[PDB]
């Protein structure tokens, strides 16, 4: 079977703008396993980005959480890169900090 | 335990 | 109460390396405790939480090598998938395993757990009875029919009943701090326009566990099914969740609608509007 993966972009606290957060994307809902995920400020790859160990649901489908600290300001751009075998191309989804 |  | 154990484990073959990768992970209350990679540094069973620290060498050897039993299970299963379903050679497949136990809130039983899946999709699957099998389809018929003949149900129903309820009680004891503590959800509302006359409101809740809540919106005193988006929980990061429940509400007349959370920590539910 072939899960597309749910996406979800979002920061551990609400973010505050000069203060020290933590940027998360959680893929999920996905099947098989193999996954590429990025995680983007301005469009460009961040270095050093932790996740978590791979997992399953009920359904046996896959998640992972992906996150890196960061301090958000008012300009700053970020988002989720998630590329998967049920995509056509990379599914991009921005962090819409008052979501 | 046997397998599938 | 409940209470829970449960073994996610995972194998995904690999072309021209016939040795599958197996990943075994086990959670308590739903909280990962242990954890094994076959392509790890040295392949061993490792601590994922604090409370397991505790625990002696002959614990994770024992351990250990029973991951190492289930690298070979998962081998031959593998193997076997491949030919019930008239599968290639050189492709990449998957086996999932879900095994454990749930007690109540009185730390008995309440129920035996066993189940697999391939590709994805149910396979076969221990019943509650913990006696019969349930074959998700034709080829799962070869593996039931097979596994009635051996009488693999009453060995799992002894483990399921007794050893996996056992080891549940340590680890419920060994770090009963972390596990049986409860985080109530903070909640607020925000305010987004959805259409010309159209507006979208969102609850949230953050900083709770264990992961389970309900969020609701209500006109008057019915909750509202239609036009009620539900997100899936999702992990902080730190252990707690987040979630929300949005509604299409005419502009206007949002203060008509209220949010409710329900949660095990809640001395009564969260109750809040647009404001």
């Amino acid at each position: 079977i072939q899960r597309t993966p749910k996406i979800q972009v979002y920061s551990r606290h609400p973010a505050e703008n000069g203060k020290s957060n933590f940027l998360n994307c959680y893929v999920s809902g996905f099947h098989p396993s193999d996954i590429e995920v990025d995680l983007l400020k301005n469009g460009e790859r961040i270095e050093k980005v932790e996740h978590s160990d791979l997992s399953f649901s009920k359904d046996w489908s896959f998640y992972l959480l992906y996150y890196t600290e960061f301090t958000p300001t008012e300009k700053d751009e970020y988002a989720c890169r998630v590329n998967h075998v049920t995509l056509s191309q990379p599914k991009i989804v921005k962090w819409d900090r008052d979501m | 335990y046997p397998a599938l | 109460g409940p209470h829970s154990m449960r073994y996610f484990e995972t194998a995904v073959s690999r072309p021209g390396l016939e040795e599958p990768r197996y990943i075994s992970v086990g959670y308590v209350d739903n909280k990962e405790f242990v954890r094994f990679d076959s392509d790890a540094e040295n392949p061993r069973y490792e601590p994922r939480a604090p409370w397991m620290e505790q625990e002696g060498p002959e614990y994770w050897e024992r351990e250990t090598q029973k991951a190492k039993g289930q690298e070979q299970w998962f081998r031959v299963s593998l193997r076997n998938l491949l030919g019930y379903y008239n599968q290639s050679a050189g492709g990449s497949h998957t086996l999932q395993q879900m095994s454990g136990c749930d007690l109540g809130s009185d730390w008995r039983l309440l129920r035996g757990y066993l189940q697999f899946a391939y590709e994805g999709r149910d396979y076969i699957a221990l019943n509650e009875d913990l006696k019969t099998w349930t074959a998700a389809d034709m080829a799962a018929q070869i593996t039931r029919r097979k596994w009635e003949q051996s009488g693999a149900a009453e060995h799992y129903k002894a483990y399921l009943e007794g050893e996996c309820v056992e080891w549940l009680h340590r680890y419920l004891k060994n770090g009963n701090a972390t596990l049986l503590r409860t985080d109530s959800p903070k909640a607020h509302v925000t305010h987004h326009p959805r259409s010309k006359g159209e507006v979208t409101l969102r609850c949230w809740a953050l900083g709770f566990y264990p992961a389970d809540i309900t969020l609701t919106w209500a006109l008057n005193g019915e909750e509202l099914t239609q036009d009620m988006e539900l997100v899936e929980t999702r992990p902080a990061g730190d252990g707690t969740f987040q979630k929300w429940a949005s509604v299409v509400v005419p502009l206007g007349k949002e203060q008509n609608y209220t949010c409710r959370v329900y949660h095990e920590g809640l001395p009564e539910p969260l109750t809040l509007r647009w404001e």
